[PDB]
């Protein structure tokens, strides 16, 4: 870095800090005095770039030039993870005693160096974001070479991994203390990435929704108490629709909506998105070289009462599934289609036939994306699997609800009570009844209220 | 206070930054590769430390400033002027044959003012100055004369022994300075160095994530001995068109059956990058023993000066 | 080449035709992905670079994975990725897919190990592009099944296959976009349902509609979806530079 | 270990035995009394976490006292599997003099640490386990990721296998000396696991179910009676089912209610499960570097009238097995699957054709687990195989015994007596008919009952 004098750094409150492309990175406080700015450009003789800084913040840099930290650093016992926060910190504060005789409670700074999507895609490139409600923006944030450099060790070693001219990209998962998870992706120097290092984090921050979604018509509280019977009793259930509809999230609410707290649930996806507030419940992921049925193959050895698959896409993973079904677990996933000869084309095109399928699969439901101008409308379109029939045209399906777009309606469509008798016996008939007409916006209430 | 680092250990990383400086890395990834490759901690932690400054956008040289006592002046200096011109690449291969040098020269005198130069001096004059000592036990030795003739022919008659006393010298000095029609059949060949360096090399760039052709590519432009140039670009050759590692080597003499059948396991296996680094440190090891640059000494050591005290007797 | 990329300035060279233009800007706006399948040097990669280039892309991330370098987009998200030594198309294909690409450029698919992740990047539904050496569809198909996706995974989730030419009539150097809508897949078949909405007749050296019709590009969401495309449609300066800055506008 | 006096402890018969999540452990005898807990809490200044404890064993442990186990541990002559227990637990007593010098007979802890269904999801998670009458409950045993890691290698090795973060999934067997068995699932690290390390254990407990087993109501005596029979003229049998229906038990009981005492049988397993109350029998196992396939290929080699393979995994083997069918041996074996083409898939996807298998398998038994709630019932679902069709569609199967669950019974589905007929005579079939109505819970007593 370099300013005219010290004096008139501070009196501006301004600081040159780098020159690049042959211009003078200056940190200005107020970018609107032509003066000051006609000044520095007179006095270095070079052409500027302007970057607008809080002021306070410029004048520390001023003096600073990050000391305390320099020597605070050179504490082993301070990066140690193996230590819980709660102590680390108190040692940052006494060491920070070091220059003036007091504990500082809460430095800011000291800290943030020590203990939905963030894109990070270059040198001197401004950081994008999803945010849950703005979607794609701009960011405030740039890091140039060095400060990407750092980042991008620092992300990868809380990941635990190690990146490297010989091993630039890296594809991990940091583990918030919190239990929570975020997908970190990473490239070192520039030799995949020639717009240099870069970086993006897919938070898990999801907030998934509720049953309390018959507040957004998707799905008429009858139809969610059918399903919350069914999916008590073991019925399997395939979620299709075409893309934006709304599979996976109406998934999560089904499974999200039950008490689960009785019985092993068991989750294979190639990412997560599936949250549930539940104990009894091993989530698994596809990682580097695995296969969707390596993981459902293995899994389905334990002993679930639950199997969710993110989504069948391969259909060797799928096979292992509607096996899963035909032992009797309760399988759940997601499937790409529009309607029935979309999913059963398919799913037969990796070969399991629709006696396995259909005749295994209990429910399949169909969403939408309707909209009317404006109105942005997720609904569920339609379907009870009755079984297979012997010298056919198979897959014996039963329409049960159909959605009317004319009058954002759900119409029962000639299922009677007879349909969804299939119960063991007249105690669990009845149960299924009471859930049926007997049976808070938040997923962990909601499910705390289903547990009851 | 705090200390450099050996002479070997100079040597072998900045040949490796050279050769991958060379190949077109990024010099943050060069960095990166032979800190990962490193066996020492010190030198694996100094080479995160400088590869950290580089990352915050630091030249080379200002980011070894942070070792003053591993790299001196002269070293950053020549580092730099390098980065000034464009010449990086080119200055860092001379550094790499300056260790490599100098790395050498320590082995070769200290071998059975630094050390060196201390060394030197001191073996060079210990001889002579037994024989003058001997020679300063009173009078009436063998070959003298009597003290009362004029100082001009004394001096004259002893010059045997002045002589003697020189020749020692010279002899001392040449140990020191020497140690440290088929045309074909003629040319210096591929040597253990040669190989020692090219297998470094390979070792390094594989080690790092790069191809075997890739890596080849860059080694065929950095190889020094023109006959394995000329072997190098053919077992490129060879592999580009679709021959196996191993093969492409085995029509060479210069790669022993033990290091194709050790690469040939290699291919096999997806561990080239290691079979490789393991043979560079044999190789490396090999070099670095390789002993009668220390015998040949002690032979015209002890031998000029018994010739010394043997020749005034007479 | 010579390069500095093209743009749309390029129905200057009467290669691609406004209206198919503006259906692309269109298509590519929602994620419609689309192959550009020409003979070798019919205009594959110029085009896709043309196409990809005259979009806003300001607002998406968007994210390459190439063989080397040949791909300039004036647009701030994006994360440029080039294979280096010993890694194949499908480890930074594989590893990329994995942050959050509203839009997937592979240069060419040649490894089809990636072309595999590329086609299951479609199904997630992201906006998939690349370019392939071929001159028709059972070029491409062949092409594209011999490494073992099917044309469900591949036809069923590619929406449109652009196919590029180079003719010459003695001395003039043409580049056309000689034709390809993939409707999907069939139950009992010959699999790749392809409308052909645009040909290229070169007696002419004109593009002529082929039974296209406004109700087969409906594809949307909605009705108001729906009528921003029809817009973009007949509603939707050479340097791309300036153009990317006129078509963020 | 730390306390307030030693006197404290002896008076309030507590002791506190760690620190783990800034808490201490205290163990104490008496809970209820708020005086002794708020002493201990001024006193000590720390968070407790109370665990009930016998009020003697507190006692004992006080006077007693990590530390001595600590050095305990560094005796290879005890962690050492090849010694018997009954002398490995006198090394660590007299070991133990050392200290105090008694000999403390049975340290509880000291033998802990060195000598239906239990669910341990992940890191800091309650385990649940599936009891006998009670069925999904939570409990009182949570270990954090340190703890967690430790049991999952130690799991891992006793069941003679070696989990890493190379290969980070495990499917194994432990054999408890009492010669019973667990299937254990189980994962390190966090790569497949989200959640943290895990494993789940479906305990056998052995010594073998014999077909005193038709209490549990899973196969009926009129089958088992049919069964008797074909096992003695050497009709072949696979056992199918999903993960833990009763594959093995059910082979096991087959096997070992039968007389074997005059025929040579003949046994190649993985690892033992096989507990057979018989005198002529050869059991083989799986060593270092041997396929399943070297020990049948060996072993048909004799003369074995019955040949039992724990279950076809290497399809190499499967070929012999059929081979051996062929030839005309008694086989029989298990096999992972959940119906028919779960099964002939399953088989013929190495190389046997359904005409070998299913032209020389005879009988194929379907084995199930159906949950009604909290009841755990293992049924026979139901499989005679006739034969091959020329010009087909292969595999001709006669379904003898279907299992309805909604009554749980065993219906008899279109089976006559002229099907089962497949005698050499009238004398012989003769035989059968008498076993087939004709024809204590211990097997030795069993199978010694069968014996006669």
């Amino acid at each position: 870095i370099k300013l005219v004098p010290k004096e008139v750094a501070e009196k501006h409150l301004v600081v040159p800090v780098n020159r690049a492309g042959p211009s003078l990175i200056v940190a200005m406080c107020d970018p609107s005095n032509i003066f000051a700015v006609d000044d520095l450009k007179f006095l270095t003789g070079y052409n500027i770039e302007t970057v607008v800084a809080s002021e306070v913040s410029i004048r520390e840099a001023i003096e600073r030039y990050k000391g305390p930290s320099l020597e605070d650093i050179v504490g082993d016992v301070g990066d140690d993870i193996e230590v819980t926060k709660e102590e680390t910190e108190n040692i940052d504060e006494m060491a920070k005693a070091a220059d003036d005789a007091p504990v500082v409670k809460l430095v800011n700074l000291i800290l943030m160096d020590a203990i939905s999507d963030i894109h990070v895609e270059p040198y001197e490139k401004d950081f994008r974001v999803r945010f849950r409600i703005d979607g794609v923006m701009y960011e405030v944030m740039r890091p140039p070479m060095k400060l990407r450099n750092a980042i991008t060790s620092r992300l990868k070693i809380m990941a635990s991994l190690d990146i490297s001219e010989r091993r630039l990209p890296q594809d991990g998962r940091i583990k918030i203390k919190m239990g929570g998870g975020k997908e970190m992706d990473f490239r070192v120097s520039v030799c995949p990435t020639l717009f240099g290092e870069k970086v993006v984090m897919r938070l898990l921050d999801k907030s998934n929704l509720q049953l309390d979604m018959t507040k957004l018509g998707f799905d008429a509280q009858p139809l969610a108490w059918f399903k919350e019977a069914i999916d008590r009793p073991y019925g399997m259930v395939l979620v299709t629709g075409p893309t934006g509809s709304g599979k996976t999230t109406t998934l999560y609410s089904a499974l999200s909506s039950l008490n689960g707290l009785d019985t092993n649930i068991c989750t294979a996806e190639d990412p997560v998105e599936f949250n549930f507030a539940g104990i009894n419940q091993v989530q698994m992921h596809d990682d580097i070289g695995l296969n969707f049925a390596a993981a459902l193959r293995s899994f389905l050895r334990q002993d679930p009462d639950i199997i969710m698959i993110g989504e069948i896409r391969d259909f060797e993973t799928a096979e292992i599934g509607v096996k899963a079904a035909l032992t009797g677990h309760l399988v759940l996933s997601t499937l790409h289609t529009n309607d029935a000869p979309g999913t059963v084309s398919r799913l037969l095109n990796m070969g399991i036939e629709p006696f396995l399928v259909t005749a295994s699969l209990n429910l399949i439901l169909a969403q939408r994306l309707a909209r009317r101008l404006c109105p942005a409308c997720k609904k569920p379109a339609e379907c009870r699997d009755c079984n297979d029939r012997g010298y056919r045209g198979r897959v014996a399906i039963y329409e049960v609800m159909p959605f009317w777009d004319g009058l954002k309606e759900l119409v029962i469509n000639g299922a009677s009570a007879a349909e969804l008798k299939q119960e063991a016996i007249r105690l669990g008939m009845s149960s299924l009844r009471m859930s049926g007409l007997r049976k808070a916006t938040t997923l962990e209430e909601v499910v705390g209220n289903t547990a009851p | 206070g705090f200390g450099g680092v050996e002479g070997k250990d100079i040597l072998v990383f900045t040949r490796q930054f050279a050769t991958m400086i060379d190949a077109g890395l990024p010099l943050v990834q060069c960095l990166d590769i032979l800190a990962s490759q490193m066996d020492n901690p010190s030198f694996k932690k100094v080479l995160f430390a400088i590869k950290s400054k580089v990352e915050q956008g630091s030249t080379f040289a200002d980011a070894l400033k942070e070792h003053p006592k591993v790299f001196d002046e002269l070293y950053v200096q020549l580092c730099a002027a390098g980065e000034v011109g464009g010449i990086l690449d080119a200055i860092l291969n001379r550094l790499a044959a300056y260790r490599e040098k100098n790395e050498k020269l320590k082995s070769k005198v200290k071998s059975a003012l630094v050390a060196i130069g201390v060394t030197a001096v001191l073996l060079l004059k210990v001889t002579p100055v037994f024989e003058k000592m001997f020679a300063d036990f009173g009078s009436e030795l063998p070959g003298p004369t009597q003290m009362i003739v004029n100082f001009s022919h004394m001096a004259q008659e002893y010059f045997f022994h002045v002589a003697g006393s020189i020749v020692a010298v010279v002899m001392s000095f040449t140990w020191s300075y020497r140690q440290p029609l088929f045309m074909p059949v003629f040319g210096p060949v591929l040597r253990k160095v040669a190989v020692a360096r090219f297998t470094r090399t390979l070792g390094t760039m594989i080690s790092s994530g790069v191809p075997i052709l890739d890596a080849l590519d860059v080694t065929a432009k950095t190889a020094g001995n023109r006959t394995v140039e000329d072997a190098i670009i053919y077992v490129r050759g060879k592999i580009a068109e679709g021959k196996n590692i191993a093969g492409p080597l085995a029509e060479t003499k210069v790669f022993p059956s033990m290091v194709v059948q050790m690469i040939g396991v290699g291919e096999a296996t997806g561990a080239m990058d290691t079979m490789l680094n393991k043979i560079a440190d044999f190789y490396d090891d090999e070099v670095d023993a390789a002993a009668m640059i220390e015998p040949v000494l002690m032979v015209f050591l002890g031998g000029v000066v018994g010739g010394f005290l043997i020749g005034m007797y007479l």
